[PDB]
């Protein structure tokens, strides 16, 4: 759901099209995480592990 | 590249305006 | 008036697309 939880009812919502707008929320756009999403993904689970 | 990407158009603004004018 | 402005060439995406169809 992202931040909405904590503001009112959930609402689903897809984790690579959450990602893109918390990449908003910080100065880059959103097209930087779809054209490295797959890369983003093994530096997140890598970085977790 | 985008993973998700589904098939549409957009409307652009311009050419019809632009085309109906001289046309 | 401003400190440090260098000169260079801002592409119009219209007029070329405007010019074309016309002529
Ligand atoms: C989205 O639309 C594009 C273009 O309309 C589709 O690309 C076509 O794919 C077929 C089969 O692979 C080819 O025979 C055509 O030549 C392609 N068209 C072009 C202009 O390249 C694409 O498959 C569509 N994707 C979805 C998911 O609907
Ligand atoms: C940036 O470009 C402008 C315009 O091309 C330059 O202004 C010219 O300056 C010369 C010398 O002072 C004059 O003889 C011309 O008449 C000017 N042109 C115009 C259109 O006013 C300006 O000097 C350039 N600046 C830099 C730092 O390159």
């Amino acid at each position: 759901s992202g931040w909405t939880f904590g503001a009112g009812p959930a609402l689903q919502i897809p984790f690579p099209m959450q990602m893109a707008y918390r990449f908003n929320g910080i100065g880059v756009t959103q097209n930087v995480l779809y054209e490295n999403q797959k890369l983003i993904a093994n530096q997140f689970n890598s970085a977790i592990g | 590249v985008v993973i998700g990407i589904v098939n549409n158009t957009v409307y652009d603004p311009l050419q019809p305006e632009l085309d109906s004018f001289k046309e």
